């Protein structure tokens, strides 16, 4: 067997420990998006027509 | 009490000679054993430093 754990080393764990991490990454990533907004928009105006057609 | 005194002069050179030699014998068995306890640690810091 393996001990509380294995005898000095622990031992072993280069095969469970080795074959395991993992890999990680921990991606501490991949979330929520806010996303982000456009903005709106451009006219000062006028008449020409349509003054005279109505 | 003499009679011992020169049991003392003719043997205890083979006897004091032996008692060493059985100490040395025994300090011999604790400094091996006391370098194959290292390689079992070693061993095992072996297979957890692959582990990682």
């Amino acid at each position: 067997c393996e001990e509380p754990p294995a005898p000095a080393p622990p031992p072993a764990k280069p095969k469970a420990a080795a074959a395991v991490p993992v890999k990680a990454a921990p991606t501490e990533t991949g979330a929520q998006a806010a996303p982000s907004y456009s903005y709106v928009y451009n006219p000062v105006g006028k008449r020409d027509p349509f003054r005279s057609p109505i | 009490m003499d009679k011992y005194l020169d049991q003392f002069v003719k043997a205890p050179p083979a006897i004091k000679f032996g008692g060493l030699a059985f100490v040395v014998g025994a300090l011999t068995a604790a400094n091996f054993f006391m370098v194959i306890q290292p390689t079992e640690e070693e061993i095992g810091w072996a297979v957890a430093e692959r582990r990682k």
